[PDB]
């Protein structure tokens, strides 16, 4: 809308922020380049649970006036067991053509599952369901028509095989 | 080092080699061996060499290979090693081993 | 894991080892660095004061300390167990060898009376040792010059030229790149703080630095002209200004 | 795409960069070529990239781990691992291997009163084996990282497995500190007034992860002064954000 | 370690000087070996306290030539190898001063 | 990692046991105790005059106000306010009161404040050496106007550090106070303050507690303290009546 409502209360600077990580990648970026740097790529939002930033990622997407889609990582391991990964990518495509446009997705710490706790290979869906992730994301080239977000409670408990280094680059707790 | 070899194929290559002799001799065969000593001596070279001359064959076993993490998952195999030795007769097996430690 | 060797202090572990003292010498290469180094007309004895917040007047209290004329210390390590050490070494002093034999002592025999107000302290549960270091320096008169170390276990390696705390072998290192035999004491000196540029972080001045020698008699400290053979201190605690000016020359 | 780190480099370009390309320099001198190294010294210096341009030169494959997965619950969970990656690093030949952190999992020890202790030395006794016993020699796999190298094991310095430390600064090498700042500055493009010498000796200690954390910060408020090119006065308000005394958390609680 | 299980049982010691002199011909039999050499007085320089750590010598030596670009050795190739496996174990752990006597 | 292996496997139970990170663990978790009030006193000098405030809560009305305090007279050109639990705070001021007087019995003169802060902190060290009793949960802060030295503020913490501050506030909220006036004092570059009487000081040292704490204040809810030569003594309600009329 580019014009959108977020009154809700017990934070500011976040929002604050957030509108200097996301918006400027995205609505003119074609200055990043010929300065010099690379933007990030990805985002993380950890914190404390019981704390409704559910609804606050949808929201100032929404006052930019950024398309948002957001899926929890439940239902693609919940409903679809083992046809999951056809789900990321067509989660992608779908949001490419619709292009500029955030992502939204909670529950991350589901996809680490064994996180290859014996490297068996019953665990197919719990590894690949990673690889499938990380690939995509690296397909992006961090042009400034598509961003990511995740969050948890436990980053300590989270899956720094990837998602640590340069893909969610920049970490954000919050109060 | 050559007078330790002596012992060595005193008590493997004897009993296999010719072991009519024993029943002259009147005693048992032998049934194996154990080398000590400190690392950087050359002790596990010796079982890699021992292999070239031997007209038997050989098993070899790090330590550690053994665990398999379930119950009796380690002792259906060592029983699973014994007898595709007795098929395959004779045989040497090779082992640094501390699952015996303790 | 533990190691339930370790709780404890007059138990042995099978490599007939002791517990707590290997973690009070860790509790002091966890502090701040701080040395003294040896030369043929003086001793000097160095460190910093990594003030906590700027507020604190870091003026008030000294982490250098005379114990007789002759004698100062340094400690590196935990700080209360310092000034509730020297309380109880300059009087013994004053009470176990002065009284009964007229004069101050050597610099030896005053470590073995540290080192076993040291060593009372690892003998009996119910006390946790000393988190702490010493570098005692000083002088006398048939023996000479001297520097020693004394560690909460209560031994006391001598040394010549030697740092301690977390800085210790980056300055271990550079000392024997730059020490020798027969080296005099303005130009040990120098070295001696330039030892102590490397081991530090932000300002480097006379409000963030302390140190000592030891000399030829300073007869203007001593109060009491008019004797011809008492000889006053040999002891000084140089003034900001007075390092403040070699940095330059530096 | 590094920064400096002249002689560092050299050393591995003969221990790693030779041996897959070029084998006649060892054979014909009458030796073998030596195993994996290890490389000491503090964090946030480069050493796991350096390695990743190792690869990028020769080609050959490249796997990453870390020493704390290694270490497993259940017990043969961890030497099924350690096992496991040499079945394949040899499959992918030639390859090599880098690892973040091994002091952890490998540091001198009396002896163990404890069950679960115990089995890191079954984890280690299988890697100190595979190396040694019979296997192939493409592999240079082992490239030990680490922070310090006074903890090991010299039995894992057992002429064979490991023979060329390597060590990198830790702070107050100045030329190694200023050398940096014009390659990553020679990435981006500033004014000519823009004069980076007014902040090398003015530290007194940091890293070279550090700069690239100014970098970004420094070259990210341009943008939001929404400029096409970055000024001075950017810079001056980042050297604060990477410095010290951010916060004495638990400074003064921890010994007094 | 009984009987009916292991019958015999060995030990492998660290060698003397005259018995590391066969350990390195052997390991020396591929290099160039120039004239010159006493490699009996080698061992004796520096009793390599293994029986490997001299595996690790003669394949340092021929290092030396590689950064050079020479070929072949002599005996000073050899007699700076003991400064790197000998002198730097000793001065490679023995770096405190706090002891107990 | 930071206390797992501590809250597991003892070290923080007794005193006298270090960790291996060197780090003993009871004493630190002395300083909790510290804030079981929320409250935050300051303390700040002048050209002869110190002053210490406090805040002085509102319970439930029944109690009787003249008496709950925590600004204790000493002895004389000596005071001091606590940070901590009332009880744990008496045994100090106890220990002490009858310490600056056996001096003036068996020395001559009465003790400064740079003393009294080096040997009650000279015991606390102690009592965390033996098991005689559990380190007071306190942080204490002292006050004088001493012949020699002037104004001095001195301070104490269960281990036995002790520095003499030219400035400083303490308890939950020491970062909001603390800049609120380290930022004043590089302004001016003197260690001490201006407003040569003790009055107009005290104006200085509330309105500083004001803007920076997060509220504003009436005369019950605070309780003062001051030092001058020859005295220590508390104060009446009417400074800020005259404040904000100018204001
Ligand atoms: N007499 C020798 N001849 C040739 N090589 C030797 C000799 N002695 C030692 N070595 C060298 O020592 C190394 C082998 O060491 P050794 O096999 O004793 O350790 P290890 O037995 O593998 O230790 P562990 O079995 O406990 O893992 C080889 O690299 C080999 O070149
Ligand atoms: N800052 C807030 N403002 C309004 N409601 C909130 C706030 N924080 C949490 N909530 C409440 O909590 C719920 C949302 O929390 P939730 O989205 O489950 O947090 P999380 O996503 O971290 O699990 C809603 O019912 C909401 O009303
Ligand atoms: N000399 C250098 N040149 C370029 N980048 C450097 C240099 N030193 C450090 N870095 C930066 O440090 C980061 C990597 O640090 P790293 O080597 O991972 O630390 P560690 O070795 O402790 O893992 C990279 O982002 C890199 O840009």
């Amino acid at each position: 809308g580019e014009i959108t409502f977020d009154g809700i209360g017990g934070l500011t600077e976040q929002i604050r922020e957030l509108r200097e990580v996301i918006e400027l990648p995205l609505k003119n970026p074609e200055i990043f380049q010929r300065v010099g740097i690379k933007p990030p790529k990805g985002v993380l939002l950890y914190g404390p649970p019981g704390t409704g930033k559910t609804l606050l990622a949808k929201a100032v997407a929404a006052t930019i006036g950024a398309n948002f889609i957001f899926s929890p990582a439940s239902g693609i391991v919940d409903k679809y067991i083992g046809e999951s990964a056809r789900i990321i990518r067509e989660m992608f495509a779908y949001a490419k053509e619709h292009e500029p446009c955030i992502i939204f997705m909670d529950e991350v710490d589901a996809i680490g599952g064994r996180r290859f706790s014996e490297g068996t290979s019953a665990d197919r869906e719990i590894q690949r369901t990673l690889m499938e992730l990380l690939t995509q994301m690296d397909g992006f080239d961090n042009l400034g028509q598509t961003k990511i977000i995740m969050a948890t409670n436990r980053p300590d408990t989270l899956d720094p095989a990837l998602l640590r280094p340069g893909r969610l680059d920049r970490k954000v707790e919050i109060p | 080092l050559t007078k330790q070899i002596k012992e060595i194929k005193e008590v493997i290559e004897l009993p296999v080699k010719h072991p009519e002799l024993f029943e002259s001799l009147g005693i048992a065969q032998p049934k194996g061996v154990i080398l000590y000593g400190p690392p950087g001596t050359g002790k596990t070279l010796l079982a890699r060499a021992v292999a070239h001359h031997t007209d038997c064959k050989f098993i070899r076993v790090s330590g550690a290979e053994l665990v398999q993490k379930y119950i009796g998952e380690g002792s259906r195999m060592v029983r699973e090693l014994f007898v595709m030795a007795r098929e395959h007769a004779p045989s040497i097996i090779f082992m640094d081993e501390i699952d015996s430690i303790g | 894991m533990t190691d339930r060797y370790s709780f404890s202090l007059t138990t042995f572990s099978p490599s007939g080892k002791l517990g707590q003292i290997d973690y009070a010498l860790t509790a002091v290469k966890q502090g701040v660095t701080s040395l003294g180094i040896k030369a043929t007309n003086g001793v000097v004895i160095a460190t910093e004061k990594k003030s906590s917040s700027p507020l604190a007047m870091s003026e008030t209290l000294s982490k250098v300390s005379l114990l007789t004329p002759d004698i100062g210390a340094v400690y590196s390590g935990m700080g209360p167990d310092y000034r509730v050490l020297v309380d109880k070494s300059r009087k013994v002093a004053h009470t176990s060898y002065k009284r009964i034999y007229g004069e101050y002592p050597p610099t030896k025999l005053l470590v073995s009376e540290v080192a076993k107000i040291m060593q009372e302290a690892t003998q009996s549960g119910g006390v946790r040792p000393f988190g702490v270091s010493l570098l005692i320096a000083g002088h006398d008169e048939f023996n000479g010059f001297s520097l020693y170390q004394v560690d909460p276990s209560g031994s006391y390696f001598p040394w010549k030229a030697t740092a301690i705390g977390k800085g210790s072998v980056a300055a271990k290192t550079f000392l024997e790149k730059r020490w020798n035999d027969e080296l005099e004491l303005e130009d040990a000196i120098h070295i001696a703080l330039l030892t102590l540029k490397e081991s530090v972080e932000g300002e480097f001045n006379g409000d963030t630095i302390e140190l000592a020698i030891i000399g030829d008699e300073n007869p203007d400290l001593l109060g009491y002209t008019g004797i011809p053979t008492d000889k006053g201190p040999r002891f000084r605690k140089l003034t900001s200004q007075e390092i403040n000016d070699r940095l330059e020359a530096l | 795409d590094v920064g400096g780190l002249d002689m560092q480099k050299q050393e591995i370009r003969e221990a790693v960069e030779l041996p897959l390309v070029q084998a006649d320099l060892y054979e014909q001198i009458g030796i073998d070529p030596p195993r994996g190294v290890l490389l000491y010294g503090p964090p946030g210096t480069g050493k796991t990239m350096l390695v990743k341009a190792v690869a990028n030169s020769t080609k050959a494959a490249f796997i990453r781990v870390n020493g704390s997965e290694f270490v497993h619950k259940y017990l043969g969970e961890g030497p099924r691992m350690v096992r496991d990656v040499f079945r394949l690093a040899r499959e992918n030949a030639p390859s090599i291997i880098f690892i973040d952190e091994v002091d952890s999992i490998a540091t001198k020890r009396f002896d163990a009163q404890t069950g679960s202790d115990r089995e890191v030395q079954r984890i280690l006794i299988e890697l100190l084996t595979q190396m040694d016993g019979f296997d192939q020699s493409t592999n240079v796999k082992v490239i030990m990282a680490t922070n310090r190298a006074d903890t090991l094991d010299p039995a894992l310095l057992r002429p064979g497995r490991l023979d060329r430390k390597i060590e990198f600064p830790s702070l107050r090498d100045r030329r190694e500190r200023r050398l940096i700042f014009g390659t990553i500055a020679s990435k981006m493009s500033l004014a000519p007034e823009a004069d980076l010498d007014s902040l090398i000796i003015r530290n007194d200690s940091l890293s070279g992860a550090v700069i690239a954390a100014i970098m970004q910060e420094a070259g990210l408020r341009a943008v939001r002064k929404n400029r096409y090119v970055i000024l001075q006065s950017d810079l001056e308000e980042a050297y604060a954000t990477q410095v010290k005394t951010d916060n004495t958390v638990d400074k003064f609680d921890f010994y007094k | 370690l009984r009987p009916g299980r292991i019958d015999r049982k060995i030990e492998f010691p660290p060698p003397s000087v005259a018995a590391r002199a066969e350990i390195l011909r052997i390991h020396s039999r591929k290099m160039n070996l120039t004239r010159g050499i006493n490699l009996r007085k080698v061992a004796e320089k520096m009793n390599g306290c293994s029986g490997a750590d001299v595996k690790g010598v003669c394949t340092e030596a021929g290092m030396y030539a590689l950064r050079e670009r020479r070929i072949h050795v002599t005996q000073e190739d050899f007699e700076l190898a003991v400064g790197k496996v000998m002198n730097k174990n000793q001065e490679t752990a023995i770096s405190v001063a706090k002891l107990f006597k | 990692s930071g206390a797992a292996a501590a809250s597991a496997a003892g070290y923080d139970r007794h005193i006298t046991i270090f960790s291996p990170e060197g780090r003993l663990y009871q004493v630190e978790y002395a300083f909790k105790a510290t804030n079981q009030t929320n409250i935050n006193s300051l303390a700040v000098r002048g050209k002869d005059c110190t002053v210490v405030i406090s805040q002085k809560k509102v319970p439930d009305k029944l109690l009787d106000p003249t008496t709950v305090s925590y600004i204790f007279c000493i002895s004389r050109t000596i005071g001091m306010v606590v940070n901590g639990p009332i009880p744990d705070a008496r045994n100090a001021a106890l220990r002490a009161k009858a310490e600056a007087a056996e001096f003036r019995y068996k020395y001559g003169y009465d003790m400064p404040c740079d003393v009294l802060a080096k040997r009650m902190a000279n015991l606390s060290q102690i009592y965390t050496q033996r098991a005689y009793m559990r380190p007071l949960g306190v942080i204490l802060t002292f006050v004088s106007v001493d012949e020699e030295l002037g104004p001095s503020i001195y301070k104490t913490d269960p281990a036995g550090y002790y520095v003499g501050y030219k400035a400083t506030a303490t308890g939950p909220k020491q970062q909001e106070i603390t800049t609120n006036l380290e930022n004043h004092f590089k302004k001016s570059k003197i260690d001490h303050i201006n407003e040569e009487s003790w009055e107009k000081v005290v104006e200085f040292a509330i309105t500083h507690m004001i803007d920076a704490l997060g509220t504003e204040f009436s005369k019950n809810d605070l309780e003062v303290g001051v030092a001058t030569k020859d005295k220590f003594f508390t104060l009446s309600a009417e400074n800020i009546e005259e404040r904000l009329v100018a204001i």
